[PDB]
């Protein structure tokens, strides 16, 4: 297992060292306070460059004053002392990009935290951009799809959309967003999750997840847990945004989740109010909004042109883009909050998870009344499209009759039909978690919904029905589902064969 | 500067929006000014659309559109609708949004208005739409204490009705030429108390309040009939 | 007698229908078995 | 009418013990492959 | 510091407490964290005490208590309480007192943390 001549690597690193005298340019510490640190010297620095403190800890210098320096630590502060030596690194703020971050779990500057080796990252990228501007951009229509039934059918996403997912705590929003990543395992779109704030066994419990379903070479890992600098919390979105917009820039496609923007907001607001800002509204910054807002752009689709302007000329002829989940916890349904209403001022529609349809056991807990996709059905496929049009109208007639059941007998017959036809399509758009269907699946049991094939079918056997309904014509009529899994095409021979194989199999099963 | 009192401009005819709750509740008028209040995702950009394709049927003039502090993909759909149905060689389009740092976006709207005083001052009658004023506001608010001010309530600028009021004194009809105008403006946490909506209600001749509960209700365009008033 | 012994037939008929999709089921975890125990042999 | 329900309600239990032999078939494999795992590991 | 992302123990282990209520109704994990609430005189020093006899006895552990704003008489009281119920000798006690200034009661906790 282990030659002895296999560790002379050594001697080749000795054959590869410049040992010239290179110029730098160099500082004192004066003070350390929280964080911040205080620098005489450093005369070329620039705004937003690295500074090397010894013991390998950086810094990113802030406030250029005429007579001092002032840098914010991006790591732990307290091995720094007056005294100490400052230099600069002749870089604006870094991290390293590439295919080789795929599989793997950094920190927020890129090192790597899962014990796998060093990441051979062959380019390095700058942390802070503008967004590319107006005739850059094209019109989505491209479909990305999270395996949901009631995301899928109702609040279409597409590749360069803003979806956010908002809602109260413990009530399945890294659910929603783990699947959404799992679920882009064999359509091509490269996935970056950011986790800020969180503890750190809730992350490897989510890697752990993402290994045991086959994802986690697909997908790369930032985190930035809750007991390290506000620092690095406030800037692992944007080092994340960076890894995503590599494939964004060279004609591919990426999806990236911000597992909390609402803590990365209290990091940042923790280290304006070190620095003395003055705050507004809930002790927040002025600048909050442009916080999430310089972030969220970056988000685009990008036109062909760009892509070849990008490359020189070596990628010609397509798009690229990077979808962004960006997830805000509210407290107690409040979404009329300071940061809850600054995030949906910037995405392109939000998904809803409602606390008391989770606690009825409703477990993707969707609230149809308020959740809403900007781009629709420009994104959604043709048969997802044309079967879903049904679903929302009956979850509609659903809100106020559903408590309506203790006293349903004494009613009309179209009342008594629409209140039958809400708990049919209530019941159906539950779903387990760890559980992705495919377009043909979903076009199934949309089309069992939309076509009156649940009417003799009673509650508590509709989505037991449905699962029979799956396995039946993946044993009968598979090539027909490999005709629908292609791109979603809709014609009368496909709606012939669903109509008829779901006839045989009410007759026969 | 602002034009003077003895250039200014009267004049009630009637604007028809085609819209029931506008034409009904807070009537327009030709060169007068529009306010479009409302919190975050409530359809003030909605409403603005379809503003723009119902004052286009009776109007021959030109147009100036500002995009401050908005989505960059809002002002390539636009742009690209108004290339594919050919009224692209009337409209104007000064754009500065979120993606932007703060002088970008604290002075995109005098671009906007430069080019819509320069169509007023040729003796025409001119459109000019601006989505976010509010965020020429807060680009005020990321630069104050940089510039060395004490800030006023709720963390503000404490210039805010000196800066709200340069701006808005330019927009107005004179005798040479009529501009008019409709604007966006953003209510932050839905609080119609907060100050900048507060200063920015008597700048305006017609106001329509958008109210989340309405859209809560399912009702579009959303209009709250008891807080919109206008002068018409 | 005679919609008795077509009630007979439905009968055994829906009985070789639960045995059909229980044979389908048991396929399908086979192959289920196989491949996550070539899963963790790789990991 | 007697014979048509005790041949739905055979049914669910032929369904339900399969599914029973599906479970016990993918997680005695994941078992077996975990066990084979740390004896290579501690090898 | 924390402990870091390779030293995370994995999976989802239950403590097993031995009370039935805990253990079916609201389970515990190992690593993990029970906020408790209610007020006074509803048994709350008697749970704890249960809590520290069966994870010394059963379960080969033991247990660190660290008052963070401790009532001088409830200290003494519970000190006396749990020589009374002989499971002193399975818990180590830190006190951060009120009369005392605030960085003390800020750092107790600390002080505990690292004996256990
Ligand atoms: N579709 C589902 N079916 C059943 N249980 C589910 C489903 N989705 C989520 N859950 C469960 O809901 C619980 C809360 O989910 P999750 O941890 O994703 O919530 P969250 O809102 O992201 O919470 P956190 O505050 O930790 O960020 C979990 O225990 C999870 O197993
Ligand atoms: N007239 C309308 N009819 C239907 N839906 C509407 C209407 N106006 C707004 N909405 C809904 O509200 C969303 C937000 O509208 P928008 O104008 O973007 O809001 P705002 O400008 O206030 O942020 C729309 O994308 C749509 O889902
Ligand atoms: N397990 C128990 N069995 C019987 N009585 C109990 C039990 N736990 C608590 N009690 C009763 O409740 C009272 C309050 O308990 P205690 O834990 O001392 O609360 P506190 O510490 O808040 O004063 C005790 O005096 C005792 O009589
Ligand atoms: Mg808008």
């Amino acid at each position: 297992l282990n030659p002895s001549e296999i560790s002379e690597i050594i001697k080749g690193r000795i054959e590869k060292l410049d040992v010239a005298s290179q110029a730098r340019n160099e500082g004192t510490i004066v003070s350390v306070s929280d964080g911040i640190v205080r620098i005489y010297g450093l005369a070329d620095v620039m705004y937003g460059e690295m500074i090397e403190f010894p013991g390998g800890v950086y810094g990113m210098a802030l406030n250029l004053e005429q007579d001092s320096v002032g840098a914010v630590v991006l790591g732990e502060y307290q091995g720094l002392a007056e005294g100490m030596n400052a230099k600069c690194t002749g870089r604006i703020l870094e991290v390293p990009v590439g295919p080789e971050l795929l599989g793997r779990v950094v920190d927020a500057l890129g090192n790597p935290i899962d014990g796998k080796g060093p990441i051979d990252a062959k380019a390095t990228d700058a942390v802070e951009k503008v967004a590319p501007g107006v005739i850059w951009r094209k019109s989505v229509d491209q479909p990305v799809q999270t395996g949901y039934k009631s995301v899928d059918a109702m609040i279409p996403v597409g590749r360069g959309q803003r979806e956010l997912i908002i809602g109260d705590r413990q009530i399945g929003k890294t659910a929603l967003a783990v699947d959404a990543i799992i679920n882009q395992k064999d359509s091509g779109i490269k996935c970056v999750y950011v986790a800020i704030g969180q503890k750190q066994s809730t992350i490897a419990n989510v890697v752990r997840k993402l290994e045991e379903n086959g994802a986690l070479a697909n997908t790369i890992v930032v985190a930035a847990s809750a007991s390290e600098s506000a620092a690095l919390q406030y800037l692992a979105p944007y080092s994340g945004c960076t890894m995503g917009e590599y494939f964004r820039d060279r004609g591919e496609d990426a999806l990236i989740v911000y597992d909390d923007l609402s803590k990365q907001a209290v990091a940042y607001r923790q280290i304006s109010l070190l620095l003395r800002r003055p705050p507004g509204r809930e002790a927040y910054p002025g600048d909050v909004f442009y916080l999430h807002s310089r972030l969220l752009e970056r988000a685009s689709r990008v036109s062909e042109e760009y892509v070849e302007k990008f490359t020189n000329g070596a990628v010609t002829g397509k798009t690229g883009s990077l979808t962004a989940l960006p997830i805000i916890e509210t407290q107690a349904g409040d979404v009329s909050a300071f940061v809850p209403t600054n995030v949906i001022s910037i995405t392109d529609g939000q998904i809803f998870l409602e606390s008391a349809m989770f606690n009825s056991g409703i477990r993707p807990a969707v609230n149809a009344g308020i959740s809403v996709s900007r781009v629709g059905g420009a994104a959604q496929t043709k048969i997802i499209k044309k079967l879903s049009g049904g679903i929302r109208t009956a979850l509609a007639q659903y809100r106020e009759l559903a408590a309506f059941a203790q006293f349903a007998s004494d009613l009309d017959e179209a009342t008594r039909k629409q209140l039958e036809h809400g708990q049919r399509v209530t019941e159906l758009m539950k779903q387990k978690q760890y559980a992705p269907m495919s377009i043909a699946e979903m076009s199934l049991s949309l089309y069992a919904a939309e076509r009156g094939f649940l009417q003799d079918v009673e509650i508590a056997k509709v989505g037991s029905f449905e699962q029979a309904l799956i396995s039946y014509f993946q044993r009968e009529h598979a090539a027909l589902l490999a005709k629908i899994n292609e791109k979603g095409d809709f014609n009368d021979e496909i709606d012939a064969g669903i109509k008829a194989g779901i006839e045989k199999f009410k007759a026969t099963q | 500067e602002a034009p003077s009192y003895a250039d200014q401009a009267g004049g009630n005819e009637l604007l028809e929006t085609g819209i029931k709750v506008i034409d009904l509740v807070c009537p327009f008028a030709k060169g007068g000014k529009v306010g479009l209040f409302g919190g975050a995702g409530v359809g003030k950009t909605v409403n603005m659309m379809e503003l723009i394709r119902n004052i286009a049927i009776e109007h021959s003039g030109y147009s100036v559109f500002a995009g401050v502090g908005e989505r960059t993909r809002e002002g390539n759909d636009f742009y690209h609708e108004m290339k594919d149905s050919n009224v692209l060689d009337k409209v104007a389009l000064v754009y500065g949004q979120m993606n932007e740092p703060p002088g970008n976006r604290l002075r995109v709207a005098l671009t906007g208005l430069t080019m819509a005083e320069k169509f007023r001052d040729e003796g025409r009658d001119v459109l000019l739409f601006i989505d976010n004023i509010y965020r020429y506001t807060l680009a005020g608010t990321e630069v104050s204490a940089l510039l060395g001010r004490m800030p006023s309530a709720v963390g503000y600028q404490p210039t805010l009705a000196e800066e709200m009021g340069v701006l808005q004194e330019r927009i107005t009809s004179t005798k040479k030429g009529s501009i008019t105008s409709i604007q966006a403006v953003y209510v932050p946490a839905d609080d119609l108390t907060d100050p900048s909506p507060a200063t920015t209600f008597a700048h305006l001749d017609a106001t329509v309040v958008l109210s989340r509960d309405i859209a809560s209700l399912g009702i579009y365009p959303a209009v709250d009939p008891l807080d919109s008033t206008s002068r018409q | 007698g005679q919609q008795l012994r077509e009630a007979k037939a439905q009968a055994a008929e829906i009985v070789e229908q639960a045995k059909k999709r229980a044979n389908q089921i048991v396929d399908e975890a086979r192959d289920q078995a196989r491949t996550e125990g070539e899963r963790l042999k790789a990991q």
